[PDB]
């Protein structure tokens, strides 16, 4: 989805 | 005003231009990291219906507030997110809350932090927020096309999102010529015709001219399924697009 | 904020008060905003991103801003008034002509240069108009002002154009031409040329000024989203009894600037070259 925590 | 203002749009892209190969200069991210985060843009335009104005807007507040200042790892979401906002703060007729981009934002940064970098991309930016995008120009191209085919237009915004992906080699560019690419590459695509003379007079770029970028975008357009970034093409196979994504670009321009 | 020493307050955006330079001396105005919620507003973040686009003599200049992490400082180029009060003192006799005709010349030179620029005012009322003391009015109040490179969705009423009334999709520039064309009448005959109650009453007064538009005088107007068919059909009253004052050249201007359609509807710059300016002297308010 759009809802994501990027450069984990 | 038509001309007038195709005439201080060009003026004013150069002023608005970000610096090139900025991402030299960045400690930690890369063009890689700016293409995943134009990638997770495109997916939050599509989620919350914004406008394609607004993410070409908060790509080119994220790529002049890269160069002129350099944010971490884990920064660089909140500045895209902050961007993001600024534009649809200016563009749209409704922006999201800004509690609706901290929860996009996976919850990562409060809505304390995302105003605070929308205070500080506002001062870096120097509130020059009104910066021409390829879609501005794609747009006063398309009212200089005849006739008017729905597939032209639609390709034409789909290739100038595709430039937006990759820093390398479309941050070279000015988003007038991007936009005569992606208008050229589109009609030889669907329609089989070149560059407009009608175009060729009212904005100078005959079809040499636009040739490097031509080349640089199809080589993207020809590469675009295989890319590692696909929420773009995913958002174009659509049919408000008219599914231009579904569409095979041309093995060769003939030149 | 510290080089300014507010002296008093002349407007309630945001408030705006009167200030003055420690240093420089100059007088400016000092609207501010409260930052606490939302950040910096949506209006405000327009308001600054277009006027320090726009350098022209009729556009209230925005020469400083003053960014903090709490609240936000706008300074303008301080003018006497608006064109609201110059309105409500001149109303025991009426402005002169040759002041009505240079005050819409001024306004049609602000306007054809935001327009030139990609930037529809969209709330050009004589509230909107400052008036300095030399002679000079200034376009103001750009919050409510869009950038149309792309075209822009349709989101007082007294100023409203008939196509905003009627369902429009996409603003242009012929509202904000609508608008100048309402506040020439209204400097002309003193009173507002149409004072609309709601959006209905609004419309039916301008179809009672100007007649209800058929599909010959307007192409499209049976196919809008606000237009009905329960629509009086008013005839078009003469423009003599609308602006008794107004000559020939002053009433085919104040027409073709109050057109139906829009693509029809006059333009900034067209109508800068219209025969009723050819005598534009600048006379002192």
């Amino acid at each position: 989805k759009s809802r994501v925590q990027l450069f984990k | 005003y038509h001309e007038d203002i195709h005439t201080y749009l060009r003026e004013m892209e150069v002023k608005c231009k970000p610096k090139v190969g900025y991402m030299k200069k960045q400690p930690d991210i890369t063009n890689s990291m700016r293409a995943i985060l134009v990638d997770w843009l495109v997916e939050v335009g599509e989620e919350y219906k914004l406008q394609n104005e607004t993410l070409h807007l908060a790509v080119n507040y994220i790529d002049r507030f890269l160069s002129s200042m350099s944010v971490l790892r884990g920064k660089l979401q909140l500045v895209g997110t902050a961007a993001m906002l600024l534009a649809s703060k200016f563009e749209e007729i409704y922006p999201p809350e800004v509690a609706e981009f901290v929860y996009i934002t996976d919850d990562t940064y409060t809505k304390k932090q995302v105003l605070r970098m929308e205070h500080l991309v506002l001062k870096v930016l120097t509130f020059d927020l009104a910066a021409p995008t390829v879609n501005q120009f794609l747009t006063q191209y398309f009212l200089h096309q005849q006739p008017a085919n729905c597939k032209v237009e639609s390709l034409a915004m789909f290739l100038g999102e595709l430039s937006l992906i990759d820093a390398d080699p479309y941050l070279k560019y000015l988003p007038s010529v991007i936009a005569g690419a992606a208008f050229h590459l589109a009609l030889y695509t669907v329609t089989g015709q070149s560059w407009p003379e009608s175009l060729i007079r009212k904005t100078g770029y005959t079809l040499e001219s636009l040739k490097p970028c031509l080349m640089d975008l199809h080589q993207t357009y020809l590469k675009a399924p295989q890319h590692a970034q696909q929420s773009i093409r995913e958002k174009y196979k659509n049919s408000k697009y008219h599914g231009v994504s579904l569409l095979n670009p041309p093995e060769t321009l003939n030149l | 904020m510290e080089n300014f020493q507010k002296v008093e307050k002349i407007g309630e955006y945001g408030v705006v008060y009167k200030a003055r330079n420690k240093l420089t001396g100059e007088v400016v105005a000092l609207k501010k905003i409260r930052l606490d919620t939302e950040g910096v507003p949506s209006t405000a973040i327009r308001e600054i991103s277009l006027l320090k686009e726009l350098n022209h003599p009729n556009i209230v200049k925005l020469l400083d801003v003053i960014h903090t992490e709490n609240k936000l400082y706008l300074v303008f180029e301080f003018l006497h008034q608006d064109l609201k009060k110059f309105m409500d003192a001149s109303a025991l006799t009426g402005i002169p002509l040759p002041l009505i005709k240079s005050y819409l010349f001024q306004l049609l030179q602000g306007l054809a240069f935001c327009h030139s620029h990609r930037v529809l005012h969209r709330d050009l009322k004589p509230q909107n108009l400052l008036i300095n003391t030399e002679g000079a009015i200034k376009l103001a109040d750009f919050g409510l002002a869009r950038a149309f490179g792309v075209p822009v969705r349709t989101y007082t009423l007294w100023y409203r154009a008939p196509e905003i009334l009627l369902g429009c999709k996409y603003y242009s520039t012929a509202v904000d031409i609508w608008s100048l064309g309402c506040i020439f009448a209204e400097m002309v005959t003193r009173r507002a040329l149409f004072p609309g109650d709601s959006e209905i009453d609004q419309l039916f007064r301008i179809f009672r000024t100007l007649g209800t538009p058929d599909e010959v005088v307007w192409p499209g107007v049976t196919s809008m989203p606000d237009y009905k068919p329960s629509f009086p059909k008013w005839a078009r009253q003469d423009f003599s009894k609308v602006v008794p004052p107004l000559d020939e050249d002053g009433r085919s201007l104040l027409s073709q600037m109050l057109h139906y359609d829009p693509n029809k509807r006059i333009s900034a710059k067209a109508a800068l070259a219209h025969p009723f300016f050819q005598d534009v002297t600048k006379p002192v308010p």
